[PDB]
């Protein structure tokens, strides 16, 4: 099989991740560097066809162990701004539902963290401030795009 | 097209029908088995308050949707509370 | 029917101030998430549950044959039938 495409560049590239997932395990560093980096160099000229497809799968199971997804949300907004700037509506009407479920599922955390932390530092407050700022831009993106009314029902329920 | 208004003290007042429909309660008292076929009897309102309550209607109806700058209603400090607890009842 | 709206006026204060202040919003009604109810519209939800639902066999059956008889030739009183259908 590999002899068939030893001269091809794409089959090795998207096969490496599948090979490494088998032995890496469920809970380890698997999507941190490679999944994001492969998606970035894809999307720089891809016209954003499957950059969301590649990026979303990481965050689907990233939530098992929860770290600071602060920066993990600042770059899902600029790209969405950029297709709409390039008059590209690749975003499927159900795409933003996942990222809006994620922001709500993280927002409640910093409240409890602040309650637990007697004094902490200013940055703990800053995370709480900035996450709402990031949510507002996503909301504006939702308003500008036109989608189905059932999608609006999902968005309003969220 | 004229409606009477009797106060608890006794003094009776009379004003136009259309000038006395700005309050929902006075409209409710005239709709039902109370078609009065009109004289509405208030059991807990003095006379001095009811005077200014009647005066307010003309002020409201006349200077509405008018470019001319509107003046100010003069209200004496002594009685100010009673107009409040009466406008609560009348919903004006 | 005329009983309810002649009583709704007598309870205007309750509807304005006490009720409608602790009830559910229209937004709460829609999209799920989120019962105190206004007098005069509460007397119309005790006519559905205890007068027509326990009786929605004979009312339908006597109608669906009177209409057939009218089709076959019959003079039923229009007002009586029309009121009953307009009730629903």
């Amino acid at each position: 099989e590999l002899e068939s495409i030893r001269q091809d560049r794409d089959a090795l590239h998207m096969e490496g991740l599948i090979v490494r997932e088998r032995i890496l395990g469920a809970d380890n560093i698997d999507v941190s560097h490679p999944i994001i980096y492969r998606g970035a160099v894809y999307a720089d000229n891809m016209e954003f066809e499957q950059c969301i497809k590649l990026w979303l799968h990481a965050l689907h199971l990233r939530q098992k162990g929860n770290r600071n997804t602060h920066k993990d949300l600042l770059r899902f907004a600029q790209v969405f701004s950029q297709m709409i700037h390039l008059n590209e509506t690749v975003k499927a009407p159900d795409i933003e539902c996942v990222l809006r479920c994620s922001v709500l599922e993280i927002e409640q955390s910093m409240n409890r963290v602040k309650n637990i932390s007697d004094a902490d530092v200013h940055n703990a407050m800053d995370n709480y401030e900035c996450n709402l700022y990031t949510f507002l831009y996503l909301v504006c993106i939702s308003t500008k795009t036109q989608c189905s009314e059932e999608d609006q029902c999902k968005i309003n329920k969220q | 097209m004229y409606v009477k208004l009797i106060s608890s003290d006794g003094h009776e007042f009379i004003v136009k029908r259309e000038h006395a429909l700005t309050s929902g309660t006075i409209k409710a008292m005239l709709s039902g088995p109370g078609q009065f076929a009109n004289e509405v009897n208030f059991r807990e309102i003095p006379s001095h308050v009811l005077s200014k309550v009647c005066m307010y209607f003309t002020y409201k109806v006349r200077y509405t949707n008018s470019s001319t700058e509107i003046p100010e209603f003069p209200i004496a400090p002594e009685i100010a509370l009673e107009l409040l607890m009466a406008a609560n009842f009348l919903d004006c | 029917s005329k009983g309810a709206d002649y009583m709704d006026c007598l309870y205007r204060y309750l509807n304005t101030q006490f009720i409608k202040k602790n009830k559910l919003t229209e937004a709460d009604l829609q999209y799920g998430y989120g019962p105190l109810m206004e007098i005069g519209e509460l007397a119309l939800d005790m006519w559905r549950k205890l007068m027509v639902e326990p009786l929605q066999a004979i009312l339908i059956r006597m109608l669906l044959r009177e209409i057939k008889n009218d089709r076959g030739g019959e003079d039923p009183n229009q007002k009586v039938i029309h009121g009953v259908i307009n009730s629903f």
